[PDB]
RNA sequence: AGGGUU
């Protein structure tokens, strides 16, 4: 019925029809009841919904207290849950219209407390789980949080046990005057409202309730409904969600203990079932991990080690008061000491012999349960009386110690779970054991944790990939034993393994220190996989694998199957090279090493170690370690998922110490701007500005809402310091003078050429304050200039704090340098960090820097050998630094120091007379005009005298430090003043850089809303704190959020757990104030205009507005940019050869006509690149360019053939844009992918697409209803450049009206350009 | 090499410096092993320095150096609790212990004093083993 | 992909 739901839409609410018929409750019941419940909730149905805008433009905007239904509950919940599914904003249609959104939140809580089986089905239950999830992870909505706030408050305590709010209210006594107030304010309210207020404090509680009868209605062995779990598994979903949100934890907490649901939940038949409650039982020790995590649910502090210590002290002692005073068979037990009783195994000891009336009794008197009336029998099991004693008082370990306790690799019980790692297909209907990623984090460990956890689950996935791709190549047959049938690059026969070192444990910890093996391979292979093997380098990570294989020789297999029966997959473990073996039997100038034999060592996980051996041990298990019978190494590139995951249990581990301006930002709750400089308290009046400003008018001009007052009339006067107050709009400034540096005129400073705009001033101004600086950046506003010149500003004004500059890729790093390049900043000041292509005028690296100081020692010893003779001192020796040193003190400031003593303490001619340096200064003085300028220009000259021997005092060290290694570690730790790396290398090196004792003091990052989150966090700790705090002094991002994320490998992170959300995009929606640029500078306004919209008062600069390349057209073409209709060919759209391989045969060969079209009207081939959102697309555009193009003279290769995701931070003049669906929209949808594609053109953006599918599509409106305002036919002058943008042309317009046409009209054109003329290329 | 164990001397002389010096007795400690023993007997920076004690206790197969580690783990309810484990995991002696817990479980009032002496006294109480 | 004195 797509054409029912389809033709419903275009009667009734489909965008881009005119007239509607009005609305209809009827067609909210019908569609409902025959396409939604009776289809079984199928997804296709809902998607077509949902796109349609049946949400936005039917259901809301016709919902009413009057018209409310079932139907019209479900429908509302359906598609908001399809939104997040989708991940497209879900709550705009209530914020349009918030009137009657209470009365359907009251009675959206009412049908999830209906009865069981009663009006709402389980399964229409579980939806209404999910949407409340939905809510309770959305309170930064206002709408939202107004109607959460009464379920969620302190009043929600009236749902307590009555004995269990009287022991909490004496535990904190000072909650008992507010929890009076509520009694009162409560007296105040009429009948009905106070009805409905008990009704919203009660709903969780009750909600609880209604989850345990559903739990306790599944079967242990006999067939259970799917529906049933489900409901379970979002039911645990929601309450770790609430539970690890402190906002919804804060009393809820006391509330689930309350309820006892956990202890109800492991004793449950669910949990017991392997199949049916894997499941939940992965979700309930997720939530197991929160109800007892290590945070105050009142301060909201993490929890100290003393402080667990004494709350489980306190619950023992507690325990044993009511045991001495009330037990008398278990009187014996009490006397017991608390630690010998407080063990499980002690718990379970004294109080399992008592009988099920006893232990009820015990709970009673601890406020866990009712009083047992007098000879009456209690209605609980007795496990579970025993188990909820037995768990509140056990010893818990922490959750430093349980994450210590991890290995590092996955194992096969972990890579082919579902659950924990999905594939690609997952479609967001069922939810998985994952943490997510919103707002805000309890504590840093919990933070830490979930990004601990999200980044090992990736990339055991991957790995889990990998090994089936190699593993199958190799096609394990039996022969009892193995024989492969086939080779692998990347997977080779283990020959040879054996454990050689089981180390002792540290203090404290039980587990080896240390495990290493050596593993034996036979290179009977290709030389240049024989190669790559032997390319194996310390730290590479190799996965050991057990197959025993299930088929007979010769079976084929099939990759579509089940891996692990297909070639018998028993066991999966990794490793971590130290090295490669030589023939003296040493780890590894390196060696030729002969024969085809190899041995590495290598490092095991040693917690998996222990446990293996503790598994061997204690049940029998085989020795693991005795079967591998596989190694498969893997691409380095994408093989850091071990280091990262140290680095991030090593910061756990720290003390973590960011600084405390930061802390609560950081965790996302607090006050988003209390590290604005504006309300630092170390902000500083008075700054250097420098070369910032061009002129005084250019200063005036940056400060729209101040006046500015100069120390100085004189116009001719008028660098600048301006001095900010603490009437109050009122700056001053104070022009200065550069301080002369020397007589030779060219080593006077570089100096900044880019007038920036006021904006850009606010976020320079910003970032050489103290705190955090948030720079939002579209598409070509200056991010890089401004990212230079608060660095510039920062090297000048405060020497000797050191910048940290951190990027995600190494392009970003090649424009910054570049630009400092031009900018008055030393080069033995900088250095570049990595793991590459030199792509600058100079080498950043630390070879590039060793190497200049090396070089420019040379040439200033030398220059001290020239002004020793110019002075008549003799001596042949030449200088080291340290004689240089000596020559400075005794000979250089000796006749300094006399000269000021005669000069200055007073004649023109006595500045020369007596100036100490007139030989040395021969191939360079006075003026002989006044005293004061002569004496400065001496003052200069001494300047440029001392700076050869402050030079030289820092390039000691390379005298003392012979290898390259340690001087580059000297100019890392002491020299350079800027310090630049991605993040990747960064995450890689934290261990070593804080081992090295690297410091710094400020922060700067570029394209920061392209990092993931605990990649951003990680720069911040490279360093140990300072006195017990931190040393950062600023942190400034520059980024666009409203650009592409980070690159998830698997979307099934960020479908479910938003895991491509970057640190900064989490800092602009929890509200830290950011500096908008708002003036680009790279494309024509025209274009500006496809993606404009999306920011705030993005306009263009002056030069874009003026220049008269801008206004130039494109030749041969009418418009500047099209959008071009598509439709099929020979009956086909969309295709898809291979699966999700999408293509489009008539976009893609009216693209490369195109491309051909402007080839041969003249157009530089290489300034056009062709984009598609497909790499299916792409391979097919590529195709078509070798078999269209070819050998052809006339037509050249477009610059690149790529993917909108590939060409992120990348332009032409040109782009041509394929993109290629017909069937659905697809990821496009994602308007951070439209605003890219949109921008990389400066010139010419053409288009092709089936113009009505994305007319369809709400979130793309703002840029197709503009694409659409011009003709979807291609209109070219093929006559055709000088003609201006606006102007009626002077030539023929064609109009091409479809592809076949196109290729056509190009092929006519191209042969009668072979037969006119001829060019030679050979 | 030398170097290191007169820097420790520095350190014997006087947290941060008591973690390199012992982390320089740990790094490996034969006597010196015993002498981390003085470390017990002394401070302990946490329940891991105390384990590290334990395990040299583990590591020495006579009596005292256990004693020692037992004690360094108690200095206060709950170290005694932890001395009290051990001891009924170690069945080495009931002396050393037997005095330690005496002294040690005269700072109580009630109940597990009384029920707590009745213990240790249950405790307390071929041909020998017939007997 | 890393450097030094009886």
């Amino acid at each position: 019925n797509a054409e029912f739901v389809t033709q419903l839409a275009c009667k009734y609410w489909a965008p881009h029809i005119k007239k509607k018929s009005p609305f209809d409750i009827k067609v909210i019941e019908d569609i409902y009841e025959k396409e939604i419940v009776k289809s079984r909730f199928a997804i296709r149905k809902i998607m077509l919904l949902e796109f349609s805008q049946y949400l936005e433009n039917y259901l809301w905007m016709n919902y009413s207290p009057e018209v409310s239904s079932k139907a019209y509950l479900m429908s509302i919940c359906c598609m908001v849950n399809e939104k997040f599914r989708e991940n497209v904003p879900a709550w705009e249609i209530f914020k349009k219209k918030p009137d009657h959104f209470p009365f359907f939140f009251k009675h959206i809580l009412k049908a999830a407390l209906a009865e069981t089986d009663g009006e709402f089905s389980l399964h229409e239950q579980t939806v209404l789980l999910l949407f409340l999830d939905h809510c309770f992870n959305s309170l930064e909505v206002d709408l939202i949080r107004s109607q959460v706030q009464q379920l969620i408050s302190l009043p929600m305590w009236m749902g307590l046990q009555l004995a269990r709010l009287e022991l909490e209210l004496k535990k904190t006594p000072k909650l008992r005057k507010f929890w009076n107030l509520i009694k009162k304010n409560d007296e105040k309210m009429d009948p009905e409202a106070r009805e409905q207020a008990y009704q919203e404090r009660r709903f969780l509680s009750q909600l609880i309730q209604k989850f345990i009868s559903v739990l306790k209605s599944v079967p242990l062995s006999e067939p259970v409904t799917m529906d049933k779990v489900h409901y379970c598994e979002r039911f645990i979903e929601l309450m770790i969600d609430l539970e690890a949100l402190l906002p919804t934890r804060r009393w809820f907490n006391t509330i689930l203990d309350d309820s006892h649901l956990l202890v109800h939940c492991y004793l449950s038949n669910l949990v017991r079932r392997e199949e049916d409650g894997h499941l939940f039982s992965q979700l309930l020790d997720m939530l197991k991990f929160y109800t007892g995590f290590e945070i105050n649910d009142q301060t909201g502090n993490a929890l100290t080690e003393n402080e667990m210590t004494t709350i489980h002290y306190d619950r023992i002692t507690s325990l044993q008061r009511a045991a001495f005073a009330h037990f008398p068979e278990l009187y014996d037990f009490a006397l017991s000491n608390v630690a010998e009783v407080d063990t499980r195994e002690s718990l379970v000891k004294f109080f399992g012999p008592l009988s099920s009336n006893t232990l009820h009794q015990v709970a009673s008197y601890l406020c866990l349960l009712p009083t047992l009336p007098k000879n009456e029998d209690t209605t609980f099991d007795k496990e579970f009386l025993l188990e909820l004693l037995v768990s509140r008082h056990e010893r818990r370990i922490s959750q430093i110690q349980q994450l210590n306790q991890m290995p590092l690799y996955p194992t096969e019980k972990i890579i082919w779970d579902e659950n924990i790692v999905p594939t690609e297909y997952y479609s967001g209907e069922g939810c998985l054991a994952l943490p997510k990623l919103n707002l805000q984090f309890l504590t840093l460990h919990d933070y830490l944790l979930r990004n601990f956890n999200l980044f090992r689950l990736e990339s055991t996935y991957e790995i889990r990939q990998d090994i089936e791709d190699s593993v199958s190549r190799m096609k394990p047959w039996q022969s009892g034993g193995v024989v492969f049938g086939g080779w692998a690059r990347m997977a080779q026969p283990i020959v040879a393994f054996t454990v050689v070192e089981v180390a002792k444990p540290n203090i404290g910890e039980n587990w080896p220190t240390r495990v290493r093996a050596d593993v034996t391979i036979n290179l009977n292979v290709r030389d240049h996989i024989k190669d790559e093997w032997e390319g194996l380098r310390k730290h590479d990570v190799c996965f050991l694998i057990t197959v025993r294989p299930t088929k007979p020789y010769g079976t084929k297999f099939d990759r579509r199957r089940p891996f692990i029966e297909q070639v018998g997959l028993v066991y999966v473990r990794g490793c971590e090279i130290q090295g490669m073996l030589d023939d003296k039997g040493r780890v590894i100038p390196r060696p030729n090493l002969r024969g085809e034999s190899r041995t590495f060592r290598v490092f095991l996980d040693p917690n998996q170690y222990q446990q293996d051996m503790t598994n061997t041990i204690q049940n029998g298990a085989e020795d693991v370690y005795e079967t591998f019978n596989i190694i498969m190494r893997r691409k380095p590139k994408e093989n850091n998922f071990k280091a990262v995951l140290e680095t991030i249990r090593n910061l756990m581990n720290t003390d973590c110490v960011v600084p405390d301006w930061l802390h609560d930002i950081i965790l996302g709750y607090g006050d988003p701007s209390s590290a604005h400089y504006s309300k630092m308290p170390n902000q500083i009046a008075t700054l250097d500005f420098n070369d910032t400003f061009l002129s005084i008018e250019h200063l005036k001009a940056s400060f729209p809402g101040h006046n500015v007052k100069v120390t100085v009339e004189d116009p001719a006067l008028q660098p600048f310091r301006i001095t900010f107050p603490v009437e109050a709009k009122t700056l001053i400034v104070e022009p200065h003078v550069i301080p002369n540096r020397g007589p030779y005129p060219y080593n006077q400073p570089k100096r900044n050429t880019i007038q920036f705009t006021h904006t850009q001033i606010e976020a320079i101004r910003a970032g050489m304050q103290p705190g955090l600086t948030m720079v939002v950046g579209p598409p070509g506003t200056g991010k890089t200039d401004v990212a230079v010149q608060i660095i510039s500003n920062i090297y000048h004004n405060f020497p000797e704090q050191r910048t940290l500059i951190v990027t995600h890729s190494n392009q970003a790093l090649n424009q910054l340098f570049e630009k400092i390049m031009a900018l008055d900043i030393d080069e033995r000041h900088l250095l570049r960090l990595g793991h590459e292509e030199l792509e600058t005028e100079k080498d950043f690296s630390r070879y590039g820097r060793v190497n200049y100081v090396l070089a420019r020692r040379i040439e200033l010893l030398e220059e001290v050998k020239r002004l020793q003779k110019s002075l008549g001192v003799p001596g042949d020796a030449s200088y080291t630094c340290e004689t240089a040193g000596y020559f400075f003190l005794y000979q250089v400031m000796s006749r300094w120091e006399e000269y000021i003593s005669k000069v200055k303490n007073p004649d023109v001619t006595e500045v020369s007379t007596f100036f100490p340096f007139h030989e040395y200064f021969a191939n360079a003085i006075f003026k002989g005009r006044s005293y004061e300028e002569d004496m400065e220009i001496a003052e200069g000259c001494f300047r440029h005298i001392k700076k050869i021997f402050t030079q030289l005092e820092e390039f000691r060290a390379s005298e003392l430090l012979r290898s390259g290694l340690d001087r580059s570690k000297y100019l890392l730790v002491k020299e350079a003043k800027i310090i630049a790396m991605t993040c990747t290398h960064a995450a890689l090196k934290r261990h070593d850089l804080v081992k090295l004792g690297f410091k710094y003091d400020n922060i700067l990052m570029e394209e920061a809303a392209q990092i993931l989150e605990i990649e951003t966090f990680i720069p911040l700790l490279l360093q140990n704190p300072q006195d017990g705090f931190s040393r950062l002094k600023r942190w400034i991002m520059i980024g666009d959020h409203h650009q592409l994320p980070p690159v998830i490998k698997n979307m099934a992170f960020q479908k479910y757990s938003n895991m491509e959300q970057s640190l900064f995009t989490r800092f602009v929606r929890v509200g830290v104030p950011t500096v908008d640029l708002d003036a680009q500078g790279r494309a024509r306004a025209s274009l500006c205009n496809l993606y404009n919209w999306r920011y705030k008062n993005l306009g263009n600069l002056p030069h874009v507005q003026l220049l008269p390349e801008f206004s130039t057209a494109n030749a041969g073409l009418l418009y500047d940019f099209q959008l071009i209709n598509v439709e099929d060919f020979q009956g086909v759209g969309e295709s898809e050869p291979n699966p999700y391989f999408y293509q489009n045969l008539g976009e893609a060969e009216y693209v490369v006509a195109l491309f051909m079209y402007m080839c041969l009207l003249g157009y530089p081939a290489d300034k056009i690149s062709i984009l598609t959102t497909y790499n299916g697309q792409k391979h097919l555009i590529r195709d078509i360019i070798n078999r269209r193009c070819g050998n052809n003279p006339l037509i050249g290769r477009p610059n690149k053939v790529t993917t909108v995701d590939r060409f992120q931070g990348q332009q032409n003049d040109y782009i041509l844009l394929s993109l290629v669906r017909t069937r659905a929209v697809g990821h496009l949808r994602d308007v951070r992918r439209l605003v890219v594609a949109m921008s990389r053109a400066r010139l010419g953006l053409y288009i092709f697409a089936r113009v009505s599918l994305f007319q369809n599509c709400f979130e793309l409106t703002p840029a197709f209803s503009q694409l659409t305002a011009r003709p979807l036919h291609l209109h070219i002058i093929p006559t055709e450049t000088t003609r201006k943008n606006g102007e009626r042309p002077s030539h023929e317009v064609q109009i091409i009206k479809n592809m076949p046409q196109m290729a056509n009209f190009v092929y006519n054109m191209y042969m009668h350009l072979i037969q006119t003329t001829h060019h030679y290329h050979q | 090499v030398m170097t290191v164990r007169d820097f420790t001397q520095v350190f014997d002389s006087y947290e941060e410096s008591m973690i390199a010096a012992k982390m320089e007795t740990a790094s490996e400690e034969e006597e010196d092993d015993v002498d981390l023993e003085l470390r017990l007997a002394r401070f302990e920076q946490l329940i891991s320095r105390r384990p590290l004690l334990l395990n040299s206790v583990l590591l020495r197969q006579n009596p005292h150096h256990v004693h020692e580690w037992h004690k360094r783990v108690a200095l206060g309810r709950p170290r005694e609790i932890i001395n009290t484990y051990t001891e009924a995991v170690q069945t080495v002696d009931p002396f050393k212990a037997t005095g330690k817990p005496h002294t040690l479980w005269v700072a109580f009032a009630k109940f597990y004093e009384d029920n707590g002496q009745l213990d240790d006294a249950r405790v307390i109480l071929k041909v020998n083993f017939k007997q």
